[PDB]
């Protein structure tokens, strides 16, 4: 009954890292990129880099156990999984907060992993494909301010890796959440914009626009509120198909398809459990194409697409709150 | 909230506008024009062509942008709205503020007037619309200072324009809701919700009987509405950019419009094809006033973002190349300070205005030192750089086109400067404490008799303003007026404790202390920020003539003997830890 | 009296509601006392405030109780836990939305005794399964994950806390008043506890002790009893019970024989497992008690299935001192002293099982075992 | 002194008056005055990078009209 998909063992309050690693492993082009960086580093060494090495070791380890299970399925009975002990240890050196066995944010550890990959890429490119994070997860935002007195426009350029959107007002769909993010908003009253053309505090309209789009659109759901901090257990209506044309500087025909969801189970924000649900994109592996795998640490299940989306629906109240949505470019 | 003390560095008489003009009101009986300036001053001008100097009076009681003015009661009363969240009643014949209405919670942007009923409505960014009867407002006295308020409701966003009809039976509101809301001022009941605009509305007009409404919006379209049918009966698109000002004739057949595109057009309402380009202004048009002495109007007064107010003749509209090329009459305007730099001593400021002139100011004495002409502003900053560091103790805002200096409890007393370092001939001096004593010099409560701080004096005409931090103006007065009976009683209630401590109790503020490390170059010490390097030099000398034998180092650089520790920590140190100094024999 | 306090709140809660903060401060001070009359009144002052006041003062009541449970006093923690249980039973709907604060006590289990930990899990479990609404399902799956990450904890104390909490939850989960999907869900929880405690013998012993007390003192669904009895009976047979036909073999430094039989048979393979430790034999007694109770519950007091365990011999050495007590080494006596304790504990548990029989020869076997306990106990002092 | 924007948990933009020399502790304290979220529970994301405590706004090249994003920690394990 064991599926040919390697899970990850919980080393003690590390399902935040396991859910991220399973999403990153199945992310299109991430395994290919990390292999390429390892080749450059290994050749450079044979002629700071530990995180790239640790990622390579984990990817190979997952690959070999998957290979061995296919050849000899009788060798494994209870569960097929491996331990990211080396990768976890590297995170403790890079970030001291990971020392111990406490519970951590899944988006934060993904940010730490992706942030240090780009630093290694920049250092290697400085010493010298190389644009792993930038082509995959990094896009460009255009933030426009319109003073309501003089009607002058000011613009800013800012990069982004994830789109943090609200889930509540203070049913709703993902379209509403991105509207609350990038549609025009009026800042008034206590939050007046200081126009340097008027030399005065004025009301203004702020709108965000997508200029450059990455290969992977990460949506960070603010499933938490303040009054006092609490968790919002009601999800949005997450669609399988997403088009960011409404909020783009140029008209585009490029749509994105959902391929990974990171969920959080718990009634509070200070503790809980993280699980990942990933869509599957040798001959026996093709029977899982178009299906969703749920990664509950070392246990891997499989779910049909129509059943998985119903599990995400707010109508059937789920105990696992979606927290990160990953969309890949079609 | 916390009370802040602020004052304006200016001349006694500001004859000309130092910023743009937001509103215009014309008095046909006395031939007088009123300009609501962005420099917080209302001015009266004689529109008679004979007078080479049209200036009459300045109505200076606001502390921020004056947004709207209405001239009511046959030119005897003026109502004004301002960004300081207050509505004020003025004596338009003498030119003094009679009362202040503090019902609004945000900027007050619009004033509507009904001539027949003497009814005035004030609306603003707090989404409120209040109705006022001028006769009740003008009849207020010291004992009779209570008024019943009738406020319209229903508007879900900030109002930018307001209008009423001649008969006082229809009131229309324009806001960023992109819709027009109409009430009946008599019953305060909602009538209709006009829709069709796709942007903010800044201009509104109504006819005598209040059955048709003209509205101009930031979307660049003028819409004529029918209140009977509750629909838009015509739309006019004659402007490239948003329409900000509207004027109509007594027959309500020709509309005069101007906006951000700087062009003014005369369009016939019966047929939009007949359009006349009156002029092309040098700045975006904020407001226009029609000369209604004759029909058709002979001329129009135009207020823009510049300090100059121009009058354009309208002879030949009914008789693209503009009709006019030069304004018939011109009201002169001043210069607005647009750039500001506080020098390293925290006592002098270099400013650059809209005329590119650069001036040198003394904050402590609250006066201008010298005009530097059209010298490059950045170069003048470099030519006046000094290797000294004084902590920030004031803030500068240029919202009125003038120098306003704000003093806050957090950092007013952070700058201790020796008398020798300043121009006063050495005892230690606190710049913030000295300025506060000079601002409140005429206040009898500060007398124990000597007056002031005994070193300098701000000009007597300096407007001293007390207001809440990010709030409302508690009390405004001139420096020389603190001795009056009314002002002194008001000062006792508004002046906060942190100003009483220094100006009345004569207490001395804290002395900031900077600890530092002395180590031999190859024992933590705490000293005053003003301590010179010589004092540290002689301390090491006694530990082991002192000037000659000992050289102190920081970051492998030599320290000037006359330089102070405060300057060393700021420039040379370039580190986020306790300042370390290294001593070695010469 | 209680009735005066009950009547006071019942008809004049309108005026008392204005001062809920003042009443709760009075209630909290009363609970710090040492007399039961004062403590009982202070607990009542908490319960009546929760019953009659509004939502905001109810959160104050729960927050005040959580502070008492985290205070450290044995008297306060015991009393406040009783108040929490009463509030859950009385008004589960009001306590339903206060579960976040009650869940917060789990962060302070270090200064809470194991007896109070069991009670804290009982109120949490009975509150999570009080209703079937969507609010309960969030807490139900929340409680499962808290224990799931305690069962797998490397820290031994939290591993034991996970066993106590998971056995406690299964009691409410399988409590008889149960559909198949609930029956397999509680069964999966027990399979989780069994797997986690397999390695550690003392942790495995706690699982048997806690789960046996649940079978004895609680009435559960028959289907739940069906699975537990099946898995225990076969595992116990495979673990300890061995055939008497096959002679023992090994590298034992002692002669190994079958001892203490009565009157082709089964026997308890006690000694070789004890020697190999130089299921663990240390869990033989608590495990058999679990087997006996599970068999008894399904058959309603009938126990023919474990008849052979009473009279079966025990694989033991020549336990009589053959004038070699002084020559015995320290390792040998220490091993053999544990041999006597495990043999005595097995016989004591055997007596517990068949002490309620009626048949004459059935009773004589028990008395013979009772005689064996006494005489073998005398050998212990040697 | 400049003005920056912070998009809060509801997506609603607020404004702060900051110095280029202000530390991330100071910025987080300003948000607490406007939002009520304790600084230790605050995560500030600028241009895809989380602002680290102990550094200043000049380290990240944060200038006028720069937008920060405020999120909390959803701890799991
Ligand atoms: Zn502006």
């Amino acid at each position: 009954n064991l599926l040919p998909f390697v899970g990850l063992n919980n080393l003690g309050n590390t399902s935040y890292l396991n859910s991220i690693l399973q999403v990153l492993y199945f992310c299109p082009g991430f395994k290919s990129g990390v292999k390429h960086l390892f080749n450059i580093i290994s050749r450079k060494k044979e002629a700071s880099y530990e995180l790239i090495c640790s990622l390579q070791s984990l990817i190979i380890s997952v690959e070999q156990l998957q290979a061995s299970f296919l050849l000899n399925p009788e060798k494994y009975t209870d569960e097929l999984a491996t331990q990211p002990r080396r990768l976890l240890n590297t995170l403790r050196e890079l970030n001291p907060m990971y020392e111990g066995y406490l519970q951590h944010d899944a988006q934060e550890v993904l940010q730490c992993i992706l942030g240090n990959i780009q630093e290694t890429c920049q250092l290697l490119k400085k010493e010298e494909g190389f644009e792993l994070v930038e082509k995959l997860f990094q896009g460009q935002l255009v933030l426009r301010t319109r003073c309501l007195e003089c009607e002058s426009l000011t613009e800013r350029r800012e990069d982004f890796q994830d789109i943090s959107v609200p889930v509540q007002e203070d049913m709703k769909t993902l379209r509403w959440a991105i509207s609350q993010f990038a549609s025009v908003e009026r800042i008034v009253g206590e939050d007046k914009y200081f126009c340097e053309n008027c030399h005065h505090y004025t009301e203004a309209e702020r709108s965000l626009l997508f200029d450059k789009m990455p290969e992977v659109i990460t949506i960070h759901l603010k499933c938490f509120a303040a009054s006092g901090l609490s968790k919002i257990n009601t999800p949005l209506l997450t669609p399988l198909k997403l088009s960011l044309e409404e909020w783009s500087t140029k008209p585009t025909n490029d749509s994105y398809g959902l391929f990974a969801v990171v969920m959080h189970s718990g009634i509070t924000i200070s503790s809980g459990h993280y699980t990942a649900s990933v869509k599957v994109t040798v001959q026996s592996l093709k029977e899982y194409e178009g299906k969703w795998l749920l990664f509950d640490d070392s246990e891997v299940k499989v779910t049909e697409e129509k059943d998985f989306l119903n599990s995400l629906s707010p109508s059937t109240s789920p105990t696992s709150t979606p927290y990160l949505l990953f969309y890949k470019k079609l | 909230r916390k009370v802040q003390v602020s004052y304006v560095i200016r001349d006694e008489v500001e004859k000309y506008n130092r910023n743009g003009v937001n509103a215009l009101q014309l008095d046909p009986a006395l031939n007088r024009l009123f300009t609501a300036g962005r420099d917080s001053i209302i001015r009266i001008w004689s529109v008679n062509q004979h007078k080479q100097d049209p200036y009459i009076a300045s109505m200076e009681h606001h502390t921020d942008w004056v947004n709207d003015i209405v001239l009511c009661c046959n030119g005897k009363t003026l109502i004004s709205a301002s960004s300081d969240t207050t509505v004020k009643v003025w004596n338009a014949h003498k030119g003094f503020c009679m009362s202040t209405l503090r019902t609004h919670k945000d900027y007050v942007k619009a004033l509507a007037y009904a001539k027949d009923k003497e009814l005035v409505a004030s609306a603003g960014l707090d989404r409120q619309i209040f109705l006022w009867d001028v006769n009740t407002l003008t009849a207020l006295t010291a004992s009779n200072n209570t008024v019943t308020t009738s406020s319209l409701s229903g508007n879900k966003d900030s109002i930018y324009s307001l209008a009423m009809n001649q008969l006082g039976t229809i009131i229309v509101s324009g806001s960023t809701e992109k819709v027009l809301r109409v009430w009946d001022p008599r019953t305060c009941a909602k009538l209709m919700k006009l829709k069709g605009h796709t942007d903010n509305v800044k201009a509104l007009l109504l006819n005598r009987d209040g059955t048709q409404c003209l509205s101009g919006s930031s979307d660049g379209t003028i819409r004529l509405w029918s209140l009977g049918q509750q629909r838009c009966i015509a739309t006019y698109r004659v402007h490239d950019e948003g329409v900000w000002a509207l004027q109509v004739n007594d027959a309500f057949t020709h509309v005069y419009s101007g906006g951000r595109d700087r062009k003014i057009y005369c369009t016939d309402l019966r047929n939009p094809d007949i359009r006349v380009l009156i002029c092309e202004e040098k700045a975006p048009v904020l407001k226009m006033e029609l000369d209604r002495s004759a029909d058709p109007p002979p001329a129009i007064w135009v207020a823009t973002t510049k300090s100059t107010v121009n009058k354009w003749t309208l002879k030949g509209i009914h008789n693209i190349t503009p009709l006019c090329t030069q304004p018939d009459q011109v009201i002169k305007g001043g210069a607005s300070i647009i750039q500001c730099h506080i020098l390293n001593d925290k006592r002098h400021i270099l400013t650059k205005d809209t005329n590119n002139n650069v001036a040198y100011w003394d904050v402590l004495k609250a006066c201008k030192v010298e005009d530097l002409g059209k010298v490059d502003f950045e170069d003048e900053i470099k030519k006046r750089f000094k290797m000294v560091y004084v902590p920030n103790w004031f803030s500068v805002d240029l919202k009125t086109g003038m120098l306003t200096i704000t003093l806050d409890e957090s950092d007013c007393f952070a700058a201790w400067v020796s008398a020798k370092d300043a121009g006063f001939s050495d005892p230690k001096l606190n710049l913030g404490g000295l300025l506060l004593q000079a601002l409140l010099e005429y206040w009898p409560r500060t007398h124990v008799v000597q007056k002031g701080n005994g070193y300098f004096q701000v000009p007597p005409h300096t407007p001293v303003i007390f207001g809440e931090a990010g709030g409302r103006t508690l009390f405004r007065l001139l420096c020389r007026d603190s001795g009056g009976e009314t002002e002194s009683m008001l000062l006792n209630e508004t002046v906060p404790q942190w100003v009483i401590d220094i100006t009345v109790d004569k207490n001395m503020p804290k002395f900031n202390k900077i600890p530092f490390y002395l180590q031999p170059h190859a024992d933590r010490l705490s000293a005053s920020d003003m301590l010179q390097v010589r004092k540290v030099m002689e301390h090491v000398y006694e530990k082991i003539l002192a000037e000659e034998k000992i050289e102190l180092l920081c970051q492998d650089q030599v320290l000037d003997p006359n330089m102070d520790l405060r300057t060393v920590k700021h420039f040379i140190w370039k580190s986020g830890g306790d300042l370390t100094l290294h001593y070695r024999q010469k | 009296q209680e009735q005066l306090l009950q009547s006071t709140f019942s008809v004049h809660y309108l005026v008392l509601k204005d001062m809920c903060s003042s009443i709760l401060s009075l209630a909290q001070s009363l609970l710090h006392s040492l007399d039961q009359s004062i403590i009982s009144f202070g607990s009542l002052l908490y319960k009546y405030a929760f019953k009659f006041f509004d939502t905001y003062c109810q959160q104050e009541v729960v927050g005040a109780l959580v502070t008492h449970i985290c205070s450290g006093n044995e008297a306060e923690v015991d009393t406040a836990l009783d108040v929490l249980l009463e509030l859950v039973v009385l008004n589960p709907s009001a306590m339903m939305m206060n579960a976040v604060f009650v869940k917060g006590i789990l962060d302070y289990l270090d200064n809470i005794s194991p007896q109070q930990i069991r009670k804290l899990f009982y109120v949490l479990s009975t509150l999570a399964f009080s209703k079937q609404n969507e609010a309960s399902s969030h807490i139900q799956d929340d409680m499962h994950l808290v224990i799931r990450k305690q069962l797998s904890s490397t820290v031994f104390k939290y591993k034991l806390i996970g066993i106590i909490g998971a056995v406690t939850m299964a009691g409410i989960m399988a409590a008889d008043r149960l559909s198949d999907e609930q029956c397999t869900q509680v069964t999966s929880l027990l399979q989780l506890v069994h797997s986690c405690s397999e390695q550690s013998p003392q942790a495995s012993a706690l699982y048997y002790d806690e789960f046996a007390n649940l079978i004895q003192h609680e009435k559960l669904d028959p289907k739940a009893l069906e699975w537990v009895g099946h898995t225990i009976c076969n595992d116990f047979q495979d673990a300890f019970v061995v055939d008497s036909c096959v002679v023992p073999e090994g590298d034992f430094p002692f002669p190994v024989k079958a001892l203490y039989g009565l009157e082709d048979g089964i026997a308890i393979n006690l000694l070789p497992l004890l020697f190999s430790q130089d299921v663990s034999p240390l869990c033989l007694a608590p495990y058999f008690r679990l087997l006996r109770l599970c068999v008894e519950r399904q058959h309603n007091g009938n126990l023919e299935e474990i008849d052979g365990l009473l009279d079966c011999p025990i694989f033991l050495t020549d336990l009589e001192p053959g004038e070699k007590l002084e020559s015995m080494s320290a390792k040998e006596r220490s091993f053999m002293c544990s041999l006597i304790f495990l043999t005595l504990n097995w016989f004591r548990e055997i007596v517990n099982a068949f002490c309620q029989e009626t048949s004459p020869e059935m009773k004589g076997k028990v008395l013979t075992r009772l005689k064996h306990i006494v005489e073998l106990q005398i050998i212990l002092e040697k | 002194s400049m003005q920056i924007f912070v998009k809060t948990l509801t997506g609603k933009t607020i404004t702060l008056e900051v110095e280029p020399s202000d530390t991330i502790e100071n910025v987080k304290a300003k948000i607490q005055d406007k939002e009520g979220i304790p600084p230790d529970q605050q995560r500030l994301i600028f241009a895809g990078k989380q602002l680290e405590d102990g550094r200043t706004l000049s380290d990240y090249n944060i200038q006028k009209e720069s937008t920060l994003h405020l999120v909390l920690r959803l701890r799991g394990g």
